[PDB]
């Protein structure tokens, strides 16, 4: 067998290194382990002992100050791998408050399952160049190692392997330079291929089978395994159990005989915080489903017609939503006898993990709260939400309070979304991503939006640096040239056509003719989109303007397409009367030309006759470029040669090789004439780059005095 | 027009059936709509010479001379039909006993002036010949300042023609 | 008259257009 | 108010039938 | 005799210009008087009916839309100057969207008492530009003069520059130069002795008498002038008006039986006057201020038992003080039985009339309100306020709903006033010059703080700009250079160091130290503001600090004061927290070198033994210029002459011979725009942005991962 | 050890007491500072000559010969020590048939070389002169353009310089 | 451009691609 | 005048509208 | 908790007497 | 405990010089 | 890092404060 | 320093004086 050692349970490693007789002889893990908590202690305590006897993890480990204890090669090298079937923060394995860190061992490491390891403020901590994580997890993007003595900018770290001995060294460059991978100055690394990397390599053979991991004693046999992907039972990996036996916890089968007394010695006459393990799905699982319980002593779960529902009655009358762990701490919760809060944090998203956790999660008993999710979406994990009743509110009779969320753009589709915010208010303040009409909506479906009141919603914010519009602008003509090019497109009246100023234009250069559907990050400008606004035109004609809008823009790139749209411009509101109009893109070719000079000519020969002219392309090529016309004939023939080079003369003075003249002589006319033209041409200058406040204020002024004029003359009688 | 040419997408071009290291030009433009027009640009302007041979320089047909009854020798040939460029110079220092012993720095128009050189009076005795024909590369009727023994006025026999 | 909404130049000339002559009114007598 | 009642809100005729002639 | 024509009160004419034979030949109006809105006319019926009788007017003059007309001078060629009392909307003269007009041509305005004016919107009209207003009015910067045919650059000069009596143009000066000002083709500018004139001036040029004004007829007598200073009486212009004669409209002066007969007549059926005209202070005036009424006894502001004050009940549902015509409907009184609102707008600080009508209101029945005021800086004004009563509030039960003031930089100097509050909950968004330190006093002089809730303020807003503070840093230490500067100053560690996120270094030029706070301007790069962040330093808590947070140079120009100060990077929470840390703004000069010549090395002289030189000076001011220094030399004749001879094969020239001919540029045309962009400063320069809002997150995710651990690692163990 | 010049709150200054057709290169820079010591800027090297006068173009001393039937002169001038721009130079060479050719150079390096040059064949007979005329100021003896006899310095159809 | 100056025959080709078809003059500079 | 408008100061797309017939 | 005692205020040493043996 | 606020190394410090080096007992709590 | 490390990137004060001596 | 660095002298006059008086390793091209 592979896997010998007794049942060895959580334990907390903490202020006396005593408790390793509990690691009197065991190889076994469950639950976690706790290094820390060790300030009097120094190498002669991590040399009093080193017990290399265990087989791996399952969820974690830790490590929190503790002084020395140089590096763990000679603590545990018999240690495999953890299951990640729990967590710390979105993390599962710890690398924290260390002093006299050397290094670290952990060459025996193959597949981290779930989650991520955390480094930080260990600064005496180098040669972590040479330890990929892809290769050792099936997923990495929350990863996130820091602050250590390699943020110093020192240790080159010269790790053996290829060089330094031949010790069976894979190198494995994933960014530009190949590096012999290890753990250490005096270890080695292990890569597989994956032929077998679901399953893990080997150079004892190759191989082995495809339920075996990691590592095995013998390649090409499916009891000599080290780790298994999916199960355990005598001595060999396997993928189920046989339904005699039943399954716990990720790790093994057991029998039924096994499952019911490893519950039944707490179902006596003493509460030790132990839990209702029954027989289901073929799994010895904690907890019964929805549709199933168990009030009996059959010892297996039983579908109670009506629904089970997965009520969880809250500590501390609330709860916060904040990590991985306290999501996966309610899955197979549904239901919520208390009020949830939710602010998540780091850029990385968890709708994937939460649509597991709390995507079957279908009424809070009081409220939801959003704050400073920055990463964050969507309620899209939220799937079955449906009723957030009238039994509790924040502090002002609020039912729902979403803030800071700095990404969030949308929330469902609304197909069939059927909900219930019954009673309280709502809140919004720098939600900008997020549209304003989707809130609508949000009201629409909630029910008496009468509820709402003055600056329940913002109106100065979400849709700031993008928002989706009700209506849309159109085109009626465009023109083009090679340097230059018209746009002549619909003209808009708002219901209060003052209230309008203008419009609001964009482009860009754009061989990927797939760009952004965006509307803009003006922020300070700081987006390369060249944009320049227009002055509206005339009421002059009263049923429909003849004057089209326009604006011509120009000193483009001859060939070359031209993404270009546009948007309004607009007084800001004050009720939800309008989002303004917008148009699409359009990649747009620019003319032909014919003014483009080839680059870097050249003339030398293989012989008299013969002369190789070679040359470049221009700097505006033009498109499809059809031939390169050329001419020459013997200019060679000034009247400044047959009068030269006479006795004490100079001999060889005329010896022209490139001769002087037909050279593109020096300049010096940077911009006089058509481009002192183009001088407003500028650096440090902002693409928002003009006091639209002032203008904003002589708009509004203006719009004052017309309607005091108006409204005192208008009506002075009662007819 | 001038000669003309076109390319086929190359970035590389010559010609041939031309006169030995001599000098022409460039101009290569852009087309790009050749139909309605050759709509090819300004160019990208620049010269050449390539692989001089001073077998033209040297004599294609060798130069015998005129005896003058006047005891001065009259250099006598027809130049190339491929002349290597333009024929420069010859070294024609000339001084002794007094001032006049013709010395001539000869251009095409001296040469055209003259039809060659037309030397002192004769001298029996030693005789250099350090005389030169010069395209741009500087071979000539070249031998050395080797000086040739004067027979009784005559015998300066410059024919290696190197 | 246009049943958009009047505002301005547009308000002014349509509302003459719609009165017209002997009509409108300022009543300083009021 | 003219542009309380036409600015905002659509001014009809009968909205407007006061003070014409 | 200078007033003889009777006078008619103010009116309005709309229609067919039958109304204007209303007139029995009057000279002055009093009230109101504007005439527009007709259509069906044009220019022929104005030649002829022009009204040369008229002297003056006092109160506003307007005309709007009266479709054909082309000049003035065939209206009101004697219409001499227009007082202020009852402006329209902050202006008095209001020649707007007038049709078919070429010139103004209007010569009897000298000196416009108060107000301001606006002639906007004229697509016909032209000679305006060539008009002075600075020898007229004071007001000269509230008048919005523009949208004509001589803002659109279409028209010309005629003006006449030759005497056709005897005077050109005056060459009056404006703009710079000298303005050949006109009203038209014809008709030129009157110049006039400064003192003199604001007495009246001969038509020579003379003074006149002090009591005479504009047009004199006489120079120095009181009976043969054209306009009056103050008063008159009966042919003279004064200053008084003894017994029993009594002052009248600031512009008269009248009998008992005047007042007499206006008291007994009313608008409708009461012939004892609703706005009845008594005596007080020698002035006939409509009602007393406050601490006097009346028993109709002689016509006297009796004075009254206990206070008198003025309940100014208002018929509206609401008030706006967006004018001063509103401040005149409120001058005077001293009470409300409503609210109140202020919405001042455009660059005019109109607080001082304000001041001057009002700041004598100190009682409110309902609820204040302020709004959208670019111009506003105080409400200093208001230096009685006592009271804000619950008789009526916004929504939500509301009474002081501050909103949206772009640019007020305080309230009140909060050591000289006691006031009130009874009712009312706060509002308070966007005041983004508004300090939080003044808030909070705000609140503690509020006399309700049980009442005060959450959400009102936005710490998050209100204070945004222009830096003020509660807290300070200082320079420990400076040791500097002449082209570095090393700084260390004192520390700040807040309730958490972990807030902390590092420093800014606000550092720029400046001349003089005549220079102030820069925070409150745009808060994007280009505002002469060069910043940068540095991150904040190791804590060293358990010992004694001793490292001070620093920072050194990357670039300076030697004798320079620079003007420099900080703040700090901090964390926003929802707490009333101090503003963080700065250090004032201090100047400090830089040390000395000259690396730079001087420009403009010139090469030339001036005789055979006389040189001439030119210095200019760099850029780098060099210290303060002491002198200059020079180390000429020879050079014998080279080699360059021992290596020719000109009795040569040809010649050739070295050039031993004068030519310095001191050439100058035909090829560099720097035309009107000197400027240009080959390359620049930083274009699109590095300005941060939600980029750096990652890093927030970052550090929150750090506070976050230490919270959880602290939590969960540690518990109590009592029970 | 150098010139050491200075300037009190301007910028232009006529330095004086100069030798005259000297190109004066100028070391340039500047000090705010003399306190606790000058910080003085690099030197933009800048140069001019002066502005040339009727001065000493023409020749400083007399223009002298020699005759002799020994067929030859020693001829002499003086040449000015600050030179005028183009010193002025007057080329004179002889022809008769046989070896009886003329020569003389005005130029400095030739002066350095052959102690001005000396003519060798003054002897009766036809002997006369090409002159270029060049003088850069004018001067009191030129070459003269007529036919020289050799008689001596007589009149025009004889030696004429002077 | 129209943040500063503009002159040429980028004028007279401008003119010509925006009027077109409804005709086209110019004060010649050209 | 466009040119004076435009060569010696700003213009505009309406502004060359109206030299536009 | 605990952050929430001392993370907040300078705490008292009760506050760690509760995290006591 | 002490003046200072007490976040961090701070707390940690506090604890441990406070602890007598006893520390804090976990009692099997499930 | 006393040279390179401020010449090869941006530099910082808390690098240099152990260069000192 | 930010894309320029602490080259030439520069470096070591600022070496000098972040300390001034304990003093430095001297690092010209270190």
């Amino acid at each position: 067998h592979l896997y010998p050692g007794e049942v060895c349970p959580g334990m907390d490693i903490r202020n006396n290194l005593t408790r390793l007789h509990e690691l009197e002889n065991c190889s076994v893990i469950e639950g976690h382990l706790q290094i820390l908590l060790m300030f009097k202690t120094r190498p002669e305590d991590f040399r009093d002992l080193s017990f290399p006897k265990l087989i791996m993890i399952t969820d974690y480990l830790l490590l929190f100050r503790v002084y020395g204890l140089e590096s763990l090669k000679d603590l545990f090298p018999n240690l495999t791998v953890i299951r990640g079937s729990r967590l710390f923060f979105n993390y599962a394995l710890v690398i924290f408050e260390m002093v006299h860190l050397k290094e670290l061992g952990l060459y025996n490491l193959m597949n981290i399952t779930r989650g991520s390891v955390r480094i930080e403020k260990n600064n005496e901590l180098c040669y972590l160049a040479t330890i990929d994580w892809s290769r050792i997890l099936d997923s990495v993007e929350d990863n996130y190692i820091v602050l250590n003595k390699d943020d110093n900018e020192e240790c080159g770290d010269i790790c053996p392997g290829t060089a330094k001995g031949k010790t069976n060294c894979p190198a494995t460059v994933i960014n530009g330079q190949f590096v012999e991978r290890c753990w250490t100055h005096s270890h080695c690394q292990k890569v597989c291929p994956t032929i077998c990397k679901s399953h893990g390599c080997t150079a004892e053979g190759l191989c082995c089978h495809s339920e075996c991991l990691g590592n095995c004693s013998q390649p090409d046999d499916p009891t000599k395994c080290v780790a298994c992907r999916n199960f355990y039972l005598d001595g060999r990996c396997v993928e189920t159990c046989p339904p005699p036996y039943y399954h716990f916890q990720d790790w093994r089968c057991v029998n039924f005989s096994f499952c019911q007394d490893l519950h039944h010695k707490c179902k006596n006459s003493r509460r030790q915080g132990c839990h209702q393990y029954v027989i289901h799905n073929n799994k010895c699982i904690p907890e019964c489903p929805s549709g199933y319980t168990m009030n009996s002593s059959n010892l297996l779960c039983t579908p109670c017609l009506g629904p089970c529902p997965k009520v969880c009655h809250l500590l501390e009358g609330e709860k916060t939503i904040d990590s991985v762990t306290s999501a996966q701490e309610l899955r197979g919760c549904t239901v919520i006898n208390g009020s949830l809060i939710i602010n998540i944090r780091g850029g990385n998203n968890l709708a994937a993990e939460l649509e597991a956790n709390l995507g079957l999660i279908e009424e809070i008993s009081g409220y939801l709260k959003i704050r400073r999710s920055y990463a964050l979406v969507s309620l899209s994990f939220f799937r079955k939400l449906r009723l957030i009743r009238g039994e509790t509110l924040e502090i002002g009779n609020y039912s729902f309070y979403a803030l800071d969320n700095q990404n969030l753009r949308q929330l469902w589709d609304w197909s069939k979304h059927n909900l219930t915010i019954t009673q309280g208010k709502l809140f919004f303040h720098y939600n900008p991503k997020l549209c304003l009409s989707e809130i609508h909506k949000m009201e629409e479906v909630s029910g008496t939006k009468g509820r709402q009141e003055r600056n329940d919603i913002a109106l100065k914010t979400n849709g700031d640096q993008a928002s989706c519009e009700n209506e849309l602008l159109k085109f009626s003509y465009i023109r083009t040239s090679f340097d230059k090019i018209l746009l002549r497109w619909e003209p808009y009246w708002p219901p209060d056509f003052r209230d309008l100023l203008g419009f609001m234009l964009f482009y860009k250069e754009a061989p990927y003719q797939n760009v952004t559907e965006f509307d803009g990050q003006d922020a300070c400008g700081s987006n390369s989109w060249t944009v320049v606004d227009i002055d509206p035109p005339l009421r002059s004609n009263d049923p429909k303007s003849q004057n089209h809008p326009g604006w011509l823009m120009r000193g483009l790139k001859p060939w070359t397409q031209y993404a270009i749209f546009v948007k309004t411009l607009v007084t800001f509101s004050d009720e939800r009367r309008t989002y303004g109009a917008k148009s699409d893109i359009i990649y747009v070719q620019t003319d032909a030309t014919n003014p483009s000079v080839p680059l870097d000519p050249i003339s030398v020969s293989n012989s008299s006759s013969q002369i190789i002219l070679k040359w470049k392309p221009p700097s505006d090529p033009n498109g499809n470029i059809t031939h390169y016309l050329v001419f020459w004939e013997r200019q060679a023939e000034d009247s400044e040669l047959f009068e030269l080079d006479y006795c004490l003369k100079g001999l060889k003075l005329p010896s022209r090789t490139w001769s002087p003249p037909f050279e593109s002589e020096d300049s010096q006319k940077h911009n006089q004439s058509e481009y002192e033209d183009s001088a407003g041409e500028c650096c440090s200058c902002p693409k928002t780059d003009s006091q639209i406040l002032k203008e904003l204020e002589e708009s509004s002024f203006r719009k004052t005095f017309e309607d005091y004029l108006h409204n005192v003359v208008f009506v002075p009688r009662p007819s | 027009h001038r000669p003309f040419e076109k390319v086929v997408n190359k970035e590389s071009l010559v010609i041939s059936g031309l006169r030995h290291f001599t000098g022409y030009r460039i101009e290569l433009q852009a087309c790009n709509q050749d139909t309605p027009e050759e709509r090819c640009s300004v160019a990208a302007y620049v010269s050449a010479r390539t692989m001089p041979e001073a077998k033209a320089d040297d004599i294609v047909g060798p130069v015998t001379h005129e005896i003058f009854e006047n005891n001065v020798v009259h250099l006598m040939w027809q130049e190339p039909k491929e002349p290597n460029g333009l024929i420069v110079l010859y070294e024609v220092s000339y001084r002794r006993y007094g001032d006049e012993e013709l010395h001539l720095c000869v251009s095409r128009k001296h040469f055209a002036l003259e039809r060659g050189c037309r030397l002192r009076g004769l001298s029996p005795g030693n005789y250099s010949v350090r005389i030169r024909a010069t395209s741009l590369a500087g071979n000539g009727s070249w031998t050395e300042p080797t000086y040739f023994y004067v027979t009784d006025y005559l015998d300066v026999p410059s024919n290696i023609a190197k | 008259f246009v049943n958009q909404h009047l505002c301005g130049s547009h308000l002014v000339e349509a509302l003459y257009l719609v009165c017209g002559e002997r009509g409108f009114f300022y009543t300083p007598k009021t | 108010g003219i542009v309380e009642q036409c600015c905002t809100s659509i001014c009809s005729l009968y909205q407007l039938e006061n003070y014409c002639n």
